[PDB]
């Protein structure tokens, strides 16, 4: 879920001014599961980071 | 002279007026002019503001019992203070409380709106709030009730170990009421505080609720300007808690104690902050009085964290960030099993997990915690 | 001495304050804080404001802004961009990598108006072409219609629109009113118009009035305090006026609608007015600086003042959505039945021009 009330770009094709190399956020919000997993990973690594 | 310049100013109002009126009021709009011109949260007392601020004090007239703070110019509501008549009413964070009484609040001192607040409780007073999610200026009125709750209160959940805690509001008993409620159970391995919509406190609790999970422990530091009147809190030795899984909650409701006690953590690693970020009320202001029967309000130090930042403007920015939300159902029933297969009201709620994600998201990176823990025997 | 308040009070913002500052920027900004706390208006102009101010055709393209995007609603004539043929939607995208679509202040208020002989290349695009254009756009100076006369369709009435009050709209109109002098109806609209120069707002009142007195300056000095008075060359002391007002009617557009009413000389029809009445001159202090101040106020001939209290039309009336166009009726040159329809305003001031004509004839 989101909240929003204009949008982020001035218009979809203004003020914008290889793409399987990497994950980006607009595929993730798309899948709420990897997101779901990105978030365990966070959390096992601040986890981890605790031991220093 | 470089005090020149004012009082030659002061001089051509003199002789060149539209009103009539001395260098008495002259001088009066003109300090109350310089204080809100430095600072949003700054203002002037005259006497008779100074006098019936000094010491007037009573539970009766606390009024709606909500928060303020200043945006960027623009007054806005903070968080409404969970179970008051305002937060039964339509009263959400992030709205601007265009006028009060119906009377234009714009450019007028923030302790004038905190006063206006105040009230015997049983009168109805009208708010003419603005909602940027709404185009119309929407107005409500509601009564001035005082209620009194502690917003601490320990939690179990159904199927897990792990422990609901809100704290919506440090009272002056706040780290005993957690202490004692996480004490009360002993089995769990897991709390998840939810700070969401918490506008604030006093930092002499905050300070210690922090204390109550880190052993080392640099907390916050009150700097200020003056080097020598810089303050550093830490964290005694004793922390009856310094291993359990913590998972904190924020949203845009929760500033000042409330990013305190979330942000320290996030700093010293011994938390996963999750929500979305915070207001930011990052200043502490005092009443200094400056001459004979009058006062002013200015702010004389900002809260640090322990990395050195400031919560005056950036807040927190959760480690997990997720928007408030109904969680995803299960919608399809698929024919995992088929013909010649094998063989062989106190508690929180699945329903209450399930009707808001930022609850779920909280209690799911417990259980990777738990799962991490697991791992090291 | 008298002083004690602020001296005493600046040494307490200098040594609490959490951010150190100067002696010299807290007093830019107390005076500052004086002034915008005396009266709304009031301004405080440093040495900077002060050769700005000192140091003018706009480019003349309406940007609304709207949703953002500066969408041009409607250009002006005068101005070369009507001749270009500047569409709705052309964006200035930036001057100099500040992306003015985000917020346009600095280009309107000091890129237009100052130095016009600025080689107009900006960035030139259109709601069609993001990419950057060549148009060939010029800038200078721009007349604007202070006066716009566009007669009407088949009657003596004249349309006569003033937007703005400069020092030429009196013998535009004087020029306008006797092109088709055998008209006996004139019809000011004030509808907009801000302002303008308050001795031209006297001329045009001049121009109907006879004797009374037209406008009151008494401010608070008791000398100074100019009276207006009326001349005996009051050449139409007895055509048929309906000046229109409007919200954006103020400053002269006011005292001028606020005479002839008080005169009963016209007919005010529109909607209460925003209420201008004040004078503000801007005043040296130092070397290097000014400040600009609420000087006089207007009083009308009835002695009311022109505060926000403004002004209340004689006969009320709103723009409005559906005029009386399609209720089952059926069982360029100059101004023609079409937008006459198009808003009720205009239709009211033509009607309520027409029943003074007809009550001239029952008594003559």
């Amino acid at each position: 879920p989101e909240n929003e009330n204009k949008f982020s770009l001035k218009e979809a094709d203004l003020k914008h001014h290889e793409e399987e190399k990497e994950v980006t956020p607009k595929m993730i919000n798309d899948d709420i599961q990897l997101k779901t997993a990105i978030d365990s990973l966070k959390t096992w690594s601040i986890v981890d980071e605790k031991m220093d | 002279h470089m005090f020149s310049r004012f009082s030659n100013v002061v001089s051509e109002i003199e002789k060149k007026y539209v009103d009539k009126i001395s260098i008495s009021e002259i001088m009066t709009k003109a300090i109350e002019g310089l204080l809100s011109n430095l600072d949003a949260h700054s203002a002037y007392l005259n006497e008779k503001k100074f006098k019936e601020f000094q010491a007037q004090t009573e539970g009766e007239f606390g009024g709606l019992g909500i928060t303020v703070g200043m945006r960027d110019g623009v007054l806005t509501v903070i968080a409404p203070l969970e179970g008051t008549p305002a937060y039964k009413a339509g009263v959400k964070s992030g709205d601007n409380i265009l006028k009060i009484n119906n009377e234009s609040t714009l450019s007028m001192s923030i302790d004038d709106a905190i006063n206006l607040m105040r009230g015997k409780p049983k009168t109805p007073i009208q708010i003419t709030i603005v909602r940027k999610n709404e185009p119309k200026p929407l107005v409500f009125n509601i009564i001035r009730d005082i209620i009194k709750l502690p917003s601490v209160y320990v939690k179990k959940i159904k199927e897990t170990p792990y422990l609901y805690v809100r704290v919506s509001g440090f009272d002056k008993n706040v780290t005993k009421s957690v202490l004692e409620g996480l004490k009360a159970n002993p089995k769990a391995k897991g709390i998840v505080l939810d700070l969401r919509g918490n506008p604030g406190g006093l930092l002499n609790q905050a300070v210690g609720l922090s204390n109550l999970f880190i052993k080392e422990g640099v907390l916050v530091s009150q700097k200020g300007k003056n080097k020598e009147e810089s303050l550093e809190y830490k964290a005694n030795g004793r922390a009856p808690y310094t291993n359990l899984p913590i998972a904190v909650l924020v949203n845009g409701g929760s500033a000042s104690a409330s990013e305190i006690v979330a942000g320290a953590l996030q700093d010293h690693k011994r938390a996963v902050i999750i929500g979305e970020k915070t207001f930011g009320k990052g200043s502490v202001q005092m009443l200094l009085p400056v001459n004979k029967d009058e006062a002013i309000k200015i702010t004389t130090a900002r809260y640090y964290l322990p990395s050195g930042r400031t919560i005056q403007a950036k807040g927190i920015t959760p480690d997990i960030v997720i928007y408030p939300g109904k969680v995803p159902e299960n919608e399809n029933k698929f024919s995992l099993k088929e013909a010649d297969l094998k063989h062989h009201e106190k508690e929180v709620t699945p329903k209450m997990i399930n009707d808001d994600i930022q609850l779920k998201t909280a209690i799911d990176s417990l259980k990777t915690w738990s799962i991490v823990d697991e791992k090291m025997d």
